């Protein structure tokens, strides 16, 4: 979609704010919201690509500037309600009662040891998108291509700053799960991903680093050819 | 930057407190979300994956001519030798900064990072104002923020991670170093030399 | 710029949020916040350029989310600021002050007749901004331009829906005020303007109303010459 | 929409009001605002200047089509006949609405609008929601937001007012009023019909 969190090229953000060290987690919700990423993925809330479409439908004042494990929350609220399996009333009555009675306890639960296999698995073998296909690559590298100008409503990765622009065909990757089904609850439908360059002068015009480029990857129907 | 709406950050802590905790235990009642498995997730990113990871491939690559082609012509597979990969690093391709190229790495669309080598990304990373401004000036931002001055004569390539592929920068071995140990060399790798917003560390 | 303020195009900002009626003026103080640009004006604080480009700079959440006359407040602090005529210290003790004592009095003032003469003379007779040049359009109705994909940093009406873009030169205006310069202090440096047609399929690809145009008016150099 | 950062809007007019009076009390203490300047400002928008002058101008062009051919060869000119011009609207370019195109107008950079026919603009055509998505979606939006159906074969022209220019819809005028007095036509005429967001009011 065309959302705020499409940011590459963007002026008057403000500057960076890094401080000197901090910690992984900076408070122990976050901890929570990150182990729940694992947990809403195994119980089919969602995907990694389903994942990204529900915070790119953040209100865009509070993506701006909310800790980033807030976006993740809202993600999981985002598709609990898409699923069924999260009944807003009851939550937001939940909510209530834990600001009021903040030290109150959890639910009583059983520990599950498949939950931590589960998660020493994905954790050390991986979630890997890449798949096999029947068709050969459209493309290779040395192709001048140019990048799709459509502006879908839903899930994609086509940053507006490339839209429309041409590049050189780098490195084709193999085929791996196109996000613009996979995002939108359509499947996985895998195409072939080749990183893409484009000068910073193709990007941005005049106000471009003469000798600088910007690598991007598409998916095969993102580009169609200019120069073989 | 300051926002006439914007609460404290006292009071906007105080409630994602409890909406996390009203969400946590609606999933520990479906089943799907334990104490235990919250504690293993935090346990790994805390203290067992973490940029230790990459700083360990980077010096053998530094002193491992062969492995450093093997690492440049499929990542994931080296990585694989030292029994380094997983979680968000699946895919790894590897770019070696030369005296004739920087390679920087950016997320604009959200916030990928290469997880098995460095961990999860520090908040910087991941905020819109890095993301918006490396892609468009990388050569000004890098001085500016991170003082690392690029000569202008000097091609600087940004890798924006809009796939599952994930880049990783190989950086340059500091001069200074010839006959170093590989625990030696580490130390001079940073988390920030394998985003390509630094060097590895001088002297 | 490409700023937050740039919204064409944009997706996931909300519905719209239109009561059956509203008040021209909904507080006492956007009557004074409104008044207060026909003040900076006459004083030199900026022109209705550099203005433009003051809001341009605020903060992205807060111009996102508030009050449309709080973005007016912002530009006049920004050129009182970037003229020496508003020190800020003083402005920050002032605003406890009346934080804290809201019904203090203002300061005493004389009234004065060139400023209400001042207000009628521009609501009634306009601030025209069509100026005469020595040179002749470039351009003319039927031909075909393209947009430019400068992206500059200062001030400018480039929307970045149209950038790169193809259309039809519509009409020609005169020339004008130009944005470009007037916008960052740099003077009128008045341009011919034209009225430029882009179909919604050349603007969003597939995603494009067969059977509806964008009409977007470009400054001469905006635009460069395509077939004639 | 909702926002965990926001703070009530009690909050925010108090900071606000707080904020203007600080900033009014200096300019007033450099000679160039006062009560009376301020007062005038707002007595002429909330009263003097307003969308019955457009209306004025659309019941004429509806019954006088001598003077509608002068109102879309050059807008501001025509309107001066009527005694209406000035601030924002010194560039005036009427469009007219007919069975084979349908105008709507947008200002996606800002908020330009013609006040000198229009008044100051309602707040929904100043906020993102509405400047945000009529260019990329105006059939949709116009019947979605204001029950308004463009049959799908009729073009719709969205005229984006990037420069001093100000565009004006000029709407078809309603069926059923044949031989009707200027005065009993213009009580058809609507804010919204001139800015292309609804035709004029029907019966």
């Amino acid at each position: 979609m065309n959302g705020v969190y499409d940011v590459g090229g963007t002026d008057g953000l403000g500057p960076i704010n890094r401080p000197a060290d901090e910690p992984v987690f900076r408070a122990e919700w976050e901890k929570v919201a990150f182990a729940m990423f694992p947990a809403t993925f195994r119980a089919g809330f969602m995907g990694l690509d389903e994942f990204r479409f529900g915070i790119e439908q953040m209100n865009p004042a509070e993506y701006l500037e909310s800790p980033y494990y807030w976006h993740w929350i809202r993600t999981y609220i985002h598709h609990g309600v898409r699923t069924g399996k999260i009944d807003l009333e009851e939550l937001e009555r939940r909510t209530q009662y834990y600001r009021e009675n903040p030290d109150a306890p959890l639910p009583e639960h059983e520990q599950k040891p498949e939950l931590i296999e589960f998660v020493n698995q994905a954790v050390y073998g991986g979630l890997p998108a890449s798949r096999e296909v029947d068709r050969p690559p459209k493309f290779k590298e040395g192709d001048v291509v140019r990048f799709s100008t459509a502006s879908p409503k839903g899930h994609a990765r086509r940053a507006r700053y490339v839209r429309g622009k041409t590049g050189t065909v780098v490195k084709h990757h193999g085929a791996y799960i196109y996000p613009d089904t996979a995002g939108n609850g359509l499947g996985e439908c895998p195409e072939h991903l080749y990183t893409v360059r484009f000068t910073a002068q193709e990007l941005w015009g005049p106000e471009g680093d003469p000798n600088s480029s910007v690598y991007y990857d598409c998916w095969e129907p993102y580009i169609e050819l200019v120069d073989t | 930057t300051e926002n006439i709406l914007r609460k404290s950050d006292e009071e906007i802590q105080k409630e994602i407190t409890a909406r996390v905790k009203a969400l946590e235990s609606m999933l520990i009642e479906q089943g799907i979300l334990t104490t235990s498995m919250i504690d293993r997730m935090a346990e790994i990113y805390e203290n067992e994956v973490g940029p230790h990871l990459g700083a360990k491939v980077v010096v053998k690559a530094w002193t491992d001519p062969e492995f450093k082609k093997r690492l440049l012509a499929d990542g994931t597979e080296a990585c694989k030798e030292l029994g380094i990969g997983g979680l968000q690093g699946e895919d790894m391709m590897w770019v070696e900064n030369t005296d004739e190229v920087h390679h920087v790495v950016v997320c604009t669309l959200c916030t990928c990072y290469p997880w098995p080598v460095l961990g999860l990304p520090p908040n910087w990373f991941k905020e819109p104002q890095y993301r918006s401004r490396v892609v468009r000036e990388p050569r000004q931002l890098l001085k500016e923020e991170f003082g690392f001055e690029v000569p202008p004569s000097k091609e600087i390539k940004v890798w924006d991670s809009s796939s599952e592929m994930r880049f990783v920068v190989l950086p340059q071995r500091p001069a200074g170093t010839d006959g170093w140990s590989e625990e030696e060399l580490a130390t001079l790798v940073t988390r920030e030399s394998m985003i390509g917003v630094e060097p590895a560390k001088a002297v």
